């Protein structure tokens, strides 16, 4: 039995690292937190610190009263019985206005104003974690990357939620708070519109989905083959390319023709990725304001 | 032509089979015993698309379509016309695909570096394998399995999932879907901190992994750390993978009726089955 | 031809260019290409070379500018084995002793890898304070058995990545009472020994050394770990199948 490195055979530990301060303000910086043995066997031990600051406290405030806002409403439809609330927890929903009400904010509370003050809540909660992941960056000197990348998810967040009901002209056609509801309205999403296998965003949002996976199981495999060289010490490498960094661009141009760099893979992956949610959210934007049946419209294409 | 590091690597030596008859480059590619293999393969592979889509009649690549014999060939051959073709197509993609892991083994042993990557593509040929050869047996034909067209194949994963009515509701198929989600995030903050360390702010020096630790234990609490991120990025994929066979491997094989009955088992539990409100009362 | 219209073919134009940028980005190390004798080769393909950038290294470490003149800065004990292109190139003396092939390593700053703090990256566990085997069995103490299934020497200290909390080297005492690193990723510890596959016992003095007792350099690091991970092809005569 050859070794492979994804577990580790011997954990170490020492005093906690409490992290670099650069211009983080430390007033908001939580202490460390305990270690884990469990997590040790897979990556690292240490939980904490986190920081706090106000942006991050109007999040979680905003996102836990999103979280309830909807659980009142399960608890409501459960008749506030907590065994029928346990036993239709994926069934309920917390729907949007009826399409009568167009963008009305004077829909009333128990058929769809609650949807409006969970989305409220939501909505804030989204924009002040973006702004936070932004923030953190800036407070370690570091690029910009992480909040960009962010963007991306949201974007399609946006669409789904916000941008195509207004342009579609009723809140009816968001989404809706429930495990097996925003499913249904999923599967509805694709029939309503002509088949999305045939709108050409969607693919493209499963190609580089796809590719997502492909990718980081290439990159991910790749760089434990190498760490036996000290591979995932990728920044180091980026500045003083090592033999592993040689053998892994070997491997690859040898195999398909052609080859990455240690900081270079880091962009097809982020590309990778962030490509899957921003050709999604036009995708979804054409769907209903532009394109009525995407298996129609290509056929005439 | 060489990468200006790379001579000192091509040496002789690590292939599996033939010793060094078949050790050799062309170009920046590795040959090797599976080299060969693959082309054969896939030449073939290739050469009998293009007999398909004579017998087809278009040189269309967007309606080309190879498709697998009609269910009531069952297990057994059929002409090429109706369903060989596919049949013996799906032979050569098997063995290009075996042959393309084996020669990523032999460059592998080359270079000296561990084998993760062609165990990794494993799994992707795995998965093919649910689709045309380990669930069409189970069911008994080939027809079961999917045609190689660009869209036929989508009208292909359109017909089977609605065959049991909303295919969200399959479990294996609920946790395939979160792994690729989530793999995808994934890959995303593992492109994003990497990049945000080594091209910092204007005006900066180069962040070090304690910047990516540090910026990561700000936003959520945790950083799994270098390692753990490359393995936690391989654990995603493979497990999105292995999670897609299984939800296929068991689709009309041991379950059969709508997948939304999966769940119904926690709706109609004695003790609250008939509770009067809610959903499910 | 409609906004969808526009907007699908705008995208297909769009990750042309985007595949051309990533493209290039990745011909920032080992381009241009070379021929076989190591002058330049006239065939590059189509994907123009990258224009500069920089990074500024912390700590004082200078800058590194890539694409940049580059240069093995070290001798390759490899001749060709035919005219033409496309074959393999043969080692013209010890290839484990030489570093080629899988033995390669590359000539990396001969300096520590510095953590956020400009303090050494990676230490021996003697001289971390604090640090101590957590989980798993310790290795300390242990025999270090190779591939020609024979003892080699003991198990004295683990080398630890600081930052990581990860061990990345075992320190081994050698019948001569020297000490060589062995790659973390490269051994199995197991109840009563630690073995590994990839050397056999006598080819553990070959390891290459490090010039001081506490710290280890990446040029050190990329030496040791070359030569190690080269014993799988080259000390196979010595492997007990
Ligand atoms: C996986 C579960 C389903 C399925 C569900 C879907 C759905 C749903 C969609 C696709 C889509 C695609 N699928 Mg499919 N797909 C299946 C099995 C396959 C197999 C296979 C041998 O198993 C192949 C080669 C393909 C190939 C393809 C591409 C035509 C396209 C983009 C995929 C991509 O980028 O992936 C990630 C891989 C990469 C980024 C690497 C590069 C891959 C290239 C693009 C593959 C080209 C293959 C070529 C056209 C055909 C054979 C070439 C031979 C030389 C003849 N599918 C099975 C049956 N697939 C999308 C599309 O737009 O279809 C029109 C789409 O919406
Ligand atoms: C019957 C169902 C329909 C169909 C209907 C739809 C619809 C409708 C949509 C998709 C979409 C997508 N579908 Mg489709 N889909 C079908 C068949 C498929 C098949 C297949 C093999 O059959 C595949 C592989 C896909 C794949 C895909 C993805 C590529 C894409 C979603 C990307 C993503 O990451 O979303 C996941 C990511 C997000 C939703 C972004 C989330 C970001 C926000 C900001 C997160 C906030 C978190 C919140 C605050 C909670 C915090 C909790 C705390 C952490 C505890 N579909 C069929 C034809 N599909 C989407 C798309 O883009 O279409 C173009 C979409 O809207
Ligand atoms: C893309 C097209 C569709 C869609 C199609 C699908 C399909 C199809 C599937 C899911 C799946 C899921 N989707 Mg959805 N999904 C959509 C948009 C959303 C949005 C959003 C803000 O836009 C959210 C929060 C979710 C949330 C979820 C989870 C319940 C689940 C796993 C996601 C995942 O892997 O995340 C990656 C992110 C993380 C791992 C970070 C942590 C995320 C946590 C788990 C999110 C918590 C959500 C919620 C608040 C939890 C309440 C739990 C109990 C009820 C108390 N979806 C759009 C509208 N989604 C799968 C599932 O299991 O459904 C049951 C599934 O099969
Ligand atoms: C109406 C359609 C149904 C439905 C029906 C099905 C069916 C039916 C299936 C799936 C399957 C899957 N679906 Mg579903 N699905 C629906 C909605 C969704 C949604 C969504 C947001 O709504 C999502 C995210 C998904 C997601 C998924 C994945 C879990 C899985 C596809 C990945 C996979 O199997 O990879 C596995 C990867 C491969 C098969 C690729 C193998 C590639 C080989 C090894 C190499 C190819 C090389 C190539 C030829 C080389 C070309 C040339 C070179 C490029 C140069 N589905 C709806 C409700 N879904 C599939 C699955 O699980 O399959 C196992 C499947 O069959
Ligand atoms: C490129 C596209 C991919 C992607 C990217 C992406 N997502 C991101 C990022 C990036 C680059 C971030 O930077 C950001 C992040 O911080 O990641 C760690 C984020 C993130 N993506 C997330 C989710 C997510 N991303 C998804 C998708 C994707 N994200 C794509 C695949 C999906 C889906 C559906 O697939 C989900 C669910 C989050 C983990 C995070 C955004 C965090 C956020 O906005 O949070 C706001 C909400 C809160 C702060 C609190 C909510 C409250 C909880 C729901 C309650 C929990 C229960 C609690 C115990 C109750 C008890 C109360 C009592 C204690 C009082
Ligand atoms: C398991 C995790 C993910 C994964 C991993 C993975 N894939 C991999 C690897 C890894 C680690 C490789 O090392 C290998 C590689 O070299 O990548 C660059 C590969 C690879 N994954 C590929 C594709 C691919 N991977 C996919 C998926 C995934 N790959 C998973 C999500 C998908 C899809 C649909 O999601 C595709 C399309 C290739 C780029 C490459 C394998 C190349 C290869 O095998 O080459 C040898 C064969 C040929 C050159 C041609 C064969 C031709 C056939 C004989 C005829 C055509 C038959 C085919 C069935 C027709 C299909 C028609 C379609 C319209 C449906
Ligand atoms: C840190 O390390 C890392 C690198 O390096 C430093 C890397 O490079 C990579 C590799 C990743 C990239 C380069 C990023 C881009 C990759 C993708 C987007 C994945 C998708 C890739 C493709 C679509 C390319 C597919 C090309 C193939 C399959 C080869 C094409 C085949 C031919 C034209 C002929 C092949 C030759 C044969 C048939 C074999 C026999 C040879 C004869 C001539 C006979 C990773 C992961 C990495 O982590
Ligand atoms: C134990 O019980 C208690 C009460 C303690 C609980 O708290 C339990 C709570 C629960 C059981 C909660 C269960 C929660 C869920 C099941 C949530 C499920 C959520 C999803 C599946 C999300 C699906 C997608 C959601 C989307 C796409 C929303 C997008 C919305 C945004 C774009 C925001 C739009 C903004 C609007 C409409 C507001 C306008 C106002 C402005 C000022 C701009
Ligand atoms: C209207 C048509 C559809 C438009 C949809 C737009 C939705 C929002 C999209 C956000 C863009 C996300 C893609 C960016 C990802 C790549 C990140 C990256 O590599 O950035 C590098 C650099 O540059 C920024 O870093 P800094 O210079 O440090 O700020
Ligand atoms: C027929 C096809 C013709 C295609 C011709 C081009 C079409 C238009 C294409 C546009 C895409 C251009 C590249 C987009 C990627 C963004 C580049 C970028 O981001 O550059 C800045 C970046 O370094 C800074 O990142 P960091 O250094 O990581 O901060
Ligand atoms: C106070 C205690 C609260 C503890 C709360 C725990 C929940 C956070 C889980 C994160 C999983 C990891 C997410 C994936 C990380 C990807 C980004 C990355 O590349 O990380 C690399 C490494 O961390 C540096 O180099
Ligand atoms: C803190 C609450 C946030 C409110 C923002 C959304 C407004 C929706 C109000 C629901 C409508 C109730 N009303 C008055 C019509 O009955
Ligand atoms: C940044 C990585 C680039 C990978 C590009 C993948 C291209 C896949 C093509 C899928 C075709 C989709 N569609 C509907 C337009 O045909
Ligand atoms: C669909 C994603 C695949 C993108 C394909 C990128 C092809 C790059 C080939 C570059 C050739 C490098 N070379 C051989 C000149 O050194
Ligand atoms: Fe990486």
């Amino acid at each position: 039995a050859e070794y492979q490195n994804i577990f580790t055979q011997v954990q170490v530990r020492g005093p906690a690292d409490l992290g670099m301060t650069e211009d983080v303000n430390l007033a908001n910086r939580s202490g460390v937190g305990p270690f884990s043995t469990l997590l040790g066997w897979f990556g690292n031990a240490q939980l904490g610190p986190i920081y706090l600051g106000s942006l991050g406290v109007l999040s979680l405030f905003s996102g836990l009263m999103w979280f309830f806002t909807i659980g009142i409403w399960f608890w409501y439809q459960a008749g506030w019985n907590p065994a029928v609330f346990l036993r239709d927890l994926f069934f309920f929903s917390l729907e949007p206005p009826a399409p009568e009400y167009g963008l009305s904010f004077a829909a009333p509370l128990k058929e769809g104003g609650l949807w409006l003050i969970a989305s409220f809540f939501m909505f804030v909660a989204v924009w002040s974690w973006w702004g936070r992941t932004y923030l953190r960056a800036q407070a370690l000197g570091m690029g910009k990357h992480t909040a960009w990348a962010f963007l991306s998810a949201i974007w399609l967040w946006m669409v789904l939620g916000f941008i195509r009901p207004i342009l579609m002209g009723s809140w009816s056609e968001a989404v809706p708070y429930g495990i097996f509801s925003h499913l249904d309205w999923t599967n509805n999403f694709s029939l309503v519109h002509g088949n999305l296998f045939y709108n050409p965003f969607h693919g493209l949002s499963i190609a580089f989905l796809y590719g997502s996976a492909l990718l980081f199981a290439m990159h991910g495999a790749t760089i434990l083959a190498v760490s036996r060289f000290g591979g995932e010490r990728e920044l180091e490498q980026i500045a003083d390319r090592g033999t592993a960094a040689e053998r892994a661009a070997l491997f690859w141009r040898w195999t398909m023709g052609f080859n990455a760099t240690m900081e270079g893979i880091h962009r097809w992956a982020i590309w990778m990725a962030v490509l899957v949610t921003l050709t999604g959210g036009i995708g979804i934007l054409l769907s209903g304001t532009v394109v009525d049946n995407w298996y129609v419209w290509g056929q005439n294409h | 032509a060489l990468l200006s590091f790379e001579r000192k690597y091509r040496v002789p030596g690590g292939t599996l089979v033939g010793g060094n008859l078949f050790d050799f480059w062309v170009g920046p590619f590795y040959v090797g015993f599976f080299g060969v293999a693959t082309f054969f393969f896939a030449a073939l592979g290739i050469i009998l698309i293009a007999w398909s889509a004579v017998l087809q009649g278009t040189w269309n690549p967007q309606l080309i379509s190879v498709y697998p014999p009609a269910l009531e060939y069952g297990l057994g051959g059929a002409p090429l016309a109706k369903g060989g073709l596919w049949q013996i197509i799906t032979i050569c993609a098997t063995g290009a695909f075996v042959s393309w892991a084996l020669r990523e083994v032999e460059i592998c042993r080359k270079l000296g570096i561990g084998y993760h990557i062609p165990f990794a593509f494993a799994f992707a040929i795995l998965a093919y394998l649910t689709l045309v050869l380990f669930r069409p047996v189970m069911m008994g034909a080939w027809g079961y399995a999917f045609p190689y067209g660009i869209w036929t194949h989508l009208d292909w994963v359109s017909n089977t999932g609605y065959t049991y009515g909303n295919f969200h509701y399959n479990p294996a198929h609920m946790i395939a879907i979160t792994f690729f989600f989530t793999n995808a995030l994934a890959l995303a903050l593992h492109g994003a901190l990497v990049l945000s360390a080594a091209n910092p702010e204007k005006g900066k020096e180069m962040r070090t992994p304690d910047h990516e630790d540090t910026f990561f234990r700000d936003l959520v609490g945790y950083s799994i750390g270098t390692l753990g991120i490359h393995r936690l990025g391989l654990l995603l994929s493979l497990s999105a993978v292995f999670f897609s066979a299984l939800c296929m491997i068991i689709t009309g094989t041991i379950w059969f009726d709508q997948w939304v009955d999966w769940w119904q088992w926690w709706v109609k539990l004695p003790w609250w089955a008939n509770i009067p409100g809610g959903i499910n009362g | 031809f409609d906004l969808a219209s526009l907007a699908i073919y705008s995208f297909w134009i769009f990750l042309a260019g985007l595949i051309y940028y990533l493209q290039t980005e990745n011909m920032r190390e080992g381009y241009p290409l070379e021929n076989e004798d190591g002058t330049p080769a006239a065939n590059q393909g189509p994907f123009p070379l990258p224009k500069p950038k920089t990074f500024i290294l912390p700590h004082g470490r200078g800058t590194l500018t890539v694409p940049g003149p580059e240069s093995e800065d070290r001798p390759i004990a490899l001749a060709r084995t035919a005219v033409s292109e496309g074959f393999p190139h043969a080692p013209t003396g010890d290839p484990m002793k030489d570093g080629v092939g899988p033995a390669s390593w590359v000539a990396r700053r001969d300096l520590p890898e510095l953590d956020g703090h400009g303090h050494n990256k990676i230490k021996p566990m003697k001289a971390a304070a604090g640090f101590h085997v957590s989980a798993g069995k310790n290795p300390i103490g242990l025999p270090v058995r190779g591939c020609d299934l024979e003892i080699a020497g003991k198990v004295v200290d683990i080398w630890v990545d600081i930052p990581e909390q990860m061990a990345r080297f075992l320190e081994v005492e050698l019948k001569d009472g020297s000490t060589r690193l062995l790659p973390m990723q490269m051994v199995k510890v197991q109840s009563n020994r630690v073995h590994v596959n990839a050397l056999s016992s006598d080819l553990f003095a070959g390891i290459p050394t490090i010039k001081s007792p506490t710290e280890v350099t990446l040029l050190e690091e990329d030496k040791i770990c070359g030569y190690v991970a080269g014993g799988l092809m080259y000390a196979a005569p010595k492997r007990k199948s």
